[PDB]
């Protein structure tokens, strides 16, 4: 079974997700999944064709579990890991505003997403974070955007140049 | 020339013959129904559904999507164009919602257009019939110009609360309903100003400037907590569903309904004002129209979701508790307006009865739908403390 | 006591004062710019009057469609090729209209001046109108046309093919993902002003030429709303011109947006126009030059010079790469015909002459190729042949640009033949140009779109088509076809006879 | 608090109770019948719902006209002969629609049951809509057509010719002058059910065949209203059937109404269809028999038998006179072409073959005459020849029936050739049939309409035309023409030089 | 089949080619304006005039006619289809009248259609918003069901008064206006019943039957003289202009405007009734619409006729006096209604104020136009004599 919308990989993860019955275990698995399968900094590209869908299914479980475990105040203001959302948001923004360059900035923004994307951090704080972190990242990235030659930009990004044609 | 220079394949003999010759003997498929694969909400697929459902290019990783793969271009940082992360609510399918009134763009502007022309005829007939003669001067210059006027900012704020939703909604049916709910709010805000502009034309000395109503809204006491709530709902909420739900199923259902229906519409007639009720009537019609959509999305689709019913109700109960307090504060401050009315206009018993009507309607139409345990007498008691 | 009333302008006079100040009154979206708080709008509209003016247009539009046009059988008397072109033209435009709704909702949130928010709001409502209008064109042709398949389910059958991916880049994600201002440039200053506005008018001309009076009726109406959007785009620039950030970032965001839009439309529009029609209106080469260089790049942009706006630095590159771009792409679209939701046709004798006449050298390259594919039996179901096989036999791999999603075959193309392959953190990436390459290198996390070869790798063709519902109501005959005739339509089994299995072309690299 | 409303039917349920008893609550118009005060109506409409259902139709109609049809130049791409025919068809129908307003107002006054008054009222409003719709057709062809003259001023230029007089008898006076019930039979039971309803549909057929898509758009819309008028006519009979007077008068008023209506439409409609077109839909002989004998005389009338209604005793006579009627009349219409407000054409070779095929003997009579007139130069201004001269030369007097106003030429006609001339109190009277003769003998004061020969006696042709504004914009060229080509148009001077002076043909018996 | 069997000349290659070949190079006349010979009332000729003026086939012997000769068929006895003999008024041209609102059938039904759908939406919002909860039971079951309902027969009678005029009107422009004036009257009658039907649906024991309101009209005391005046204006007047003038410029301008605006409209709000006023709004807008038409015909055209100005004014001044008496009597009887109102609802100072507004508006819009010097104090006094 190797379909686009339905396949063995997806089935296997649905089974794996069905066994996460406590918030801490489920939230931890979601964060681990994001480190392992999302963004260009992911640990591997093995789940490239299904990770987006699988991540959503894992999110669903963490969400329902969090709503059942947290009281109303905590559901609004705490992360799934019990951290104070505002503190995390403010702390991350602080680091972002201190970032020395666009390279440090991209790591901060991307890492923040992998770690706190809802249902880990409440949506309100998370999108407020997107608003602030994204602004700085762009301000740093878009300054003198074309000054660096591609020959050198390839080195800065750290890609392995496999083939070139002209 | 009489015939023009451009030749059309439908009428040009040479071109049409070329076209006709290339045609098949019959259609290459007998299924002439666009959107035939959409699950109909009613007996048969509606034009509303065919033209709307699945227009949004969501992939399967956003519940209900038919596409596949990641977006082609995302935000700096990685945020997806549309994603599950923009709202706390979950569902098996974001395309399940249906506006009970089945409004796509054509039917929507058609009705509002009828209302615009009807309004123009009304004002002309009202002015030509000299009905302004029967309006109490104090009610007109104090309560309509200042207090009803100030309310336009409330509706304007609620309109603006929809901006993020227009951008983040996770489906076409929800985006369209959401856009129409917001559009009707700015329309009401503009109809309040329109009334003031009308009065400026038929009443010597009546100033249509918004300076007075705006100073009341921004610095007065009657609307202080109302403004604080609006500012929060609009700019402190980043979850498009928390915004639409809290605005329509909490704040506007309680504060909005009370101000429009239980204060201005209930009292205007007692001062020879048939003008304001004309517009409030539109606002109430719009309110009831939005209610149907709000109820379908939050109660029928999300609150009753086969997989996330329990979860979504827990979240909406959370939101109701969160926004009920600021809403009660808004009503409490508004109670201060009654002390400014001419003695004998109304009394504590009428005010209390009208509060209970709004609260009971709210419990029946909204709170009960998610099992929120509202205590009607405790809510009214908290509000009545604002009576001076 | 004389009949009096109040109009839109009279109320609008006070609209700017509707917004008020408070600590948190600020946009919820990330942006490098600051839209001036006193920015004004060009049209003095209010909700009521907006609805009336649009309602009047709908009346005329739907009246023509339901009455006279239906009585004339206008849905049928259209050239087969054009009936297919509209499946793509109308549904692809539809997504642009749709995302523009969200885009302007985002711009409405960005603007702080009530009038500027109001201008964006009008567009929000218009794009909903346009979404439903494009939907109606497909709806109408499905209901009254010669071939409903595709017109009736494009919202899901479009997902099978590669052209759709590139459309989402310029018409969906490009419109809503990024700095609100960057999005405005993609949508209004570039997208609408340079491409869609002209495109909408052009389509009505090609449609009329090919017997289609349905599209002109709807598109001409859509066109009447564009004035307001052009103004929104212009005002976006004005609203941010007095901010220091503008001098630092505006031209960069504008150049990126220009290349983005152009990269897709340059080859795709020319392809739809010339290869998707019987009767030709104008050679794409001259059309493109007038639209991009004269009208947009010259007139439109020139007016914004006073605000610091400059001609996109990538304009010259775009022109050089433009000449053969659409011809290069049709070769790929036809070879991959089983992945579409529309029927394609080989250029006929009269057409090849037109092509050669307007693009000297066309025949020696493309002409001969099509003649060979025809001889191989690409139109016949029993041939067991699909052009894709020819690419394999002649070692001509087809790659997908990681950024624009535009397919390219550098070893066969007469136009751009550049190819850049990089490996990064365990993944391979293929680029077709130096502008898209910089975008990925600088913004890796913005471009992770998986291509059809990556998703379909190791899958047999007929299985992908079946899985994604690429069949007609009989559940056997393919929606897509290598010819536009009424007989000898290919079935899923014919594609299965073939045994075509997708492979990721980048895996060849070590 | 469920959303609730109220519809037309729910209000109409109590409409019958709206009228109340009182002394002078009776019709103001002379009548021999008594309409039952408990009469009901078929459709349960109220003012507001009526407006909505008609407003919806207007939307489609005007939408098609102003948009798609105008974009297709539908007002121009019509055969010249049909453009001319519509000047007559639309304007002449307009007066029928117009007088029908006054007629139903009269019936509304006659009816005592609230529901019956309501039924007539709906028609009052419908006929107002039809008046404006017919007006719009001429308005549209004037604005966008190949020849506005006539279309733009028929309301006054129609007074010049003899055909208009007969139209007024069946479509104006026959609808409003007499017993209310007689008028109802002329209008609804006969006029609408037997002729107008079928005619309006047929016209859309001939129009389409000749390139006219404007008329179908409007007339098909008019047609959707006729069901209510059919019901009114039917209910008129039902409301008086239980009255004694009915058995003694109904069949007489009906027969007189049938003869009245058919007397004009039998020759006139066949003439407009066959001679006012290039492409033919069906021979009038076949059409007439179906309409009159099958559909109306049989099915329609048959169902009213239970109410004492019998077939007009003049039916067989009407059929006898019908065969060559329209052919005989066109000879006269063309001979008097200078008195019209439209341009006429002689049959071309294909048409003559069509006429002979469908009407054996046509060529030996009409055909040879037309070729004789043409070779003599009736189409050329410098010829100095008008067919009217041929009638004088060959002693073929043209008379006007004192009752129907229909022109007839007994000495040349292939159809009826009977003629009755009487003198009474110093005035001469000419009749063309036994039914009309009786009407005048029994009701002399109802028929004193002066004919064209009486009014124009002693006047020179160009003087009458000049006085009644039968000229085009240049003030010199005639509106009417003996051909439909764009060159060699006749001018007032071309007519003046002929020195044609009208004479009263009846005086020859002195 | 897909292409059909019928070939159309606009699209069929063979037929269109033949058509195209027969077309002239350019239009055979450059005057493409239908109705160009009509004298415009305004700057340029309007669509309204082009499509209406001269549609009626009158000969020159009927002032303004462009045709010639007698009618083709007349009534038994000799009476002409249309003739100068059907009305006392005379003029230099019966086609002079112009509806200021320029209403031909299309605009007319478009406006009424919008009003119908606006009405449907209003009722739906009203019922969903539970606004009925604020209406006084007595006012609802007594003054709305019985007395407002009874007034429907008044409007209905005034509607029927237009029947003869629809048949006898001497011009197209006058017939169209007359038809619309009458059509709006039966509409109002129908709206009165619609409201009673609406109440029946949302108020359990409320009976929509016309029995009660009909008995009040036929055998009641409040509308006795009103009914007598209506029975006369309708069935005793055989002059179409006398009927139209006397109904709109005398009776309905006084009695009608008082009962509608000065009684039900003015008092409904005080009883928590926002429903009735919604419909009365329409009746008033209609009254104002018809008024502009009535004024233009009898004053601008006939009253100020370049040749019969004095004559017509004399006839109208005559009719005014003739019907002012039955109208005064109609008001007097209606006064008895105020006694049935709950104590304290209204006093005599208010009644007197409302009566003067009506009479004054009448003198300002009608009486003064034809030089009918009327005594406001004498009128108000005569009517006032009907109170308790
Ligand atoms: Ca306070
Ligand atoms: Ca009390
Ligand atoms: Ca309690
Ligand atoms: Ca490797
Ligand atoms: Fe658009
Ligand atoms: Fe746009
Ligand atoms: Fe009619
Ligand atoms: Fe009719």
């Amino acid at each position: 079974k190797l379909g686009i919308h339905s396949n063995d990989t997806r089935d296997a993860w649905v089974n794996k997700i069905a066994q996460l019955n406590t918030l801490e275990k489920a939230a931890e698995m979601l964060k681990q999944f994001r480190m392992d399968h999302t963004t260009p900094f992911r640990n591997s590209y093995e789940l490239d064709n299904d990770y987006l869908w699988i991540e959503a299914k894992l999110e669903e479980k963490v969400a329902v579990l969090k709503a059942r475990a947290f009281n109303e105040v905590d559901f609004r203001h705490k992360t799934a890991f019990g951290e104070d959302a505002k503190s995390v948001l403010d702390g991350t923004v602080a680091k972002m505003n201190a970032a020395k360059d666009k390279w440090e900035a991209e790591k901060i923004h991307i890492g923040f997403r992998q770690a706190y994307k809802p249902p880990i951090m409440p949506v309100n704080y998370f999108l407020d974070g997107e608003r602030q972190l994204g602004t700085r990242l762009m301000e740093l990235r878009n300054l003198n955007y074309y000054d660096t030659p591609l020959e050198e930009l390839r080195k800065q990004r750290g890609v392995r140049v496999v083939h070139l044609q002209s | 020339s009489m015939l023009g220079e451009r030749r059309r394949g439908l009428t040009d003999p040479e071109m049409a013959a070329v076209i006709l010759k290339a045609l098949p003997e019959a259609p290459l498929d007998g299924n002439n129904k666009m959107g035939y694969f959409v699950t109909p909400r009613w007996k048969r697929l509606t034009e509303y559904e065919a033209l709307t459902v699945y227009a949004q290019p969501n992939a399967d990783w956003i519940a209900g999507g038919l596409d596949w793969g990641d977006w082609t271009q995302k935000f700096h940082g990685g945020r997806p164009s549309w994603g599950n992360e923009t709202t706390e609510l979950r569902t098996v399918d974001w395309f399940k919602h249906r506006d009970p009134l089945r409004r796509w763009h054509a039917p929507y502007v058609k009705d509002k257009a009828e209302e615009w022309r009807y309004t123009d005829r009304f004002l002309q007939g009202y002015s030509a019939d000299g009905q302004i003669r029967a309006m109490n001067p104090t009610w007109r210059d104090e309560f309509i110009n200042r207090y009803w006027g100030a309310f336009l900012f409330n509706e304007y704020g609620l309109f603006n609360a929809h901006s993020q939703g227009a951008r983040e909604a996770l489906s076409d049916v929800t985006r369209v309903s959401l856009a129409f709910w917001g559009f009707d709010k700015i329309d009401i805000a503009q109809m309040i100003q329109l009334e003031r502009g009308f009065l400026a034309k038929i009443v010597p000395g009546f100033d249509e400037s918004t300076a007075v109503p705006k100073a009341e809204w921004t610095n007065g006491e009657v609307y202080k907590s109302a403004r604080l709530a609006v500012e929060g709902l609009w700019q402190e909420v980043f979850d498009w569903n928390e915004s639409a739900f809290s605005v329509h199923a909490v704040y506007d259902a309680l504060f909005g309904q009370f101000v429009r229906r239980e204060f201005f519409q209930r009292l205007a007639p007692r001062f020879g004002d048939n003008l304001t009720p004309f517009f409030i009537n539109q606002a109430q019609t719009y309110f009831q129209i939005a209610k149907q959509g709000v109820q379908d999305l939050y109660y029928n689709c999300l609150g009753d979701d086969p997989e996330f019913s329990d979860y979504n109700r827990t979240v909406m109960r959370n939101w109701t508790g969160k926004w009920l307090e600021p809403t009660i504060a808004a009503l409490r401050d508004f109670m201060g307006l009654f002390a400014k009315l001419p003695a004998g206009t109304t009394d504590k018993e009428e005010i209390t009865a009208s509060l209970y009507r709004v609260v009971d309607d709210w419990i029946e139409d909204y709170a009960s739908r998610i099992d929120f345990k509202a205590d009607r007498d405790q809510i009214v008691k908290a509000v009545l403390a604002g009576l001076k | 006591r004389a009949p009096t009333s109040v109009n839109a302008q009279e109320v609008h006079r006070w609209l700017q004062s509707f917004n008020w100040d408070f600590k948190n009154n600020r946009t919820k979206y990330a942006t490098k710019y600051k839209m001036a708080n006193e920015t004004k709008e060009q049209f003095k509209l209010i909700a009521k009057e907006y609805a009336r003016m649009e309602a009047v247009k709908d009346e005329r539009q739907f009246g023509s469609l339901q009455d006279a046009l239906t009585r004339l059988n206008a849905g049928v008397r259209v050239h087969p090729k054009w009936n297919e072109t509209m499946k793509v033209v109308s549904n692809f435009l539809e997504v642009g209209e749709y995302n523009a709704i969200a885009a302007t909702g985002m711009l409405w949130d960005s603007a702080q001046a009530a009038e500027q928010k109001n201008g964006y709001l009008a567009q929000v409502l218009d794009e909903i109108r346009h979404t439903h209008q494009c939907a109606y064109v497909n709806y109408y042709f499905a209901k009254n046309g010669q071939d409903p398949a595709g017109h009736n389910d494009a919202r899901r059958t479009r997902t099978i093919g590669p052209l759709w991916k590139g459309m989402k880049r310029v018409f969906s994600d490009g419109f809503i993902s990024g700095d609100a201002v960057e999005c405005s440039l993609n949508l209004q200053l570039v997208g609408e002003a340079c491409f869609t506005n002209p495109l909408i008018v052009a389509v009505t001309e090609w449609a009329a030429a090919n017997g289609d009076e349905i599209t002109p009726t709807v598109f001409l109406s859509i066109e009447t709303d564009e004035l307001r959007h052009m103004a929104n785009g212009y005002q976006t620039v004005v609203s941010i011109a007095n901010d220091p950030a503008s001098a630092k970032y505006l031209n960069t965001d504008l150049n990126n947006a220009f290349w983005t839009q152009q990269k897709y439309f340059t080859p795709v529009l020319g392809m739809l126009f010339e290869y998707g029609s019987k009767f030709k209106v104008e050679p794409w080469v001259k059309t493109w030059d007038r639209w991009v260089y004269e009208d947009w790049g010259g007139i439109w942009i020139g007016r914004l010079g006073k605000y610091g706006v400059e001609s996109p630095r990538s304009l010259k590159d775009a022109k050089q790469d433009a000449y053969w771009a659409h011809h290069d792409l049709y070769l790929l679209a036809y070879a991959l015909w089983p992945t579409g939701f529309f029927r394609l046709a080989l250029p006929d004798q009269e057409e090849m002459e037109w092509f050669e006449a307007n693009y000297p050298g066309w025949y020696d390259h493309y002409g001969k190729i099509y003649e060979e594919w025809r001889a191989r039996g690409c139109e016949d179901p029993s041939s067991g042949f699909i052009p894709l096989m020819w690419f394999i036999e002649n070692n001509h791999p087809i790659y997908i640009d990681r950024v624009s999603q535009v397919p390219f075959c550098p070893s066969l193309a007469k136009g751009a033949s550049t190819l850049r392959v990089h490996e990064y953190n365990g993944e391979m990436h293929t680029f077709s140009d130096q502008w898209g390459e910089r975008m990925w290198l600088a913004e890796p996390e913005r471009y992770e779109c998986q291509n059809i070869f990556e998703q379909y790798e190791g899958r047999e063709l007929s299985e992908v088509i079946a899985e994604l519902h690429g069949l007609r109501s009989d559940g056997k005959t393919l929606i897509a076809q290598p010819h536009v005739r009424g007989d000898k339509l290919w079935t899923l089994d014919d594609i299965k006879r073939l045994n075509c299995v997708f492979k990721n072309p980048v895996k060849a690299f070590n």
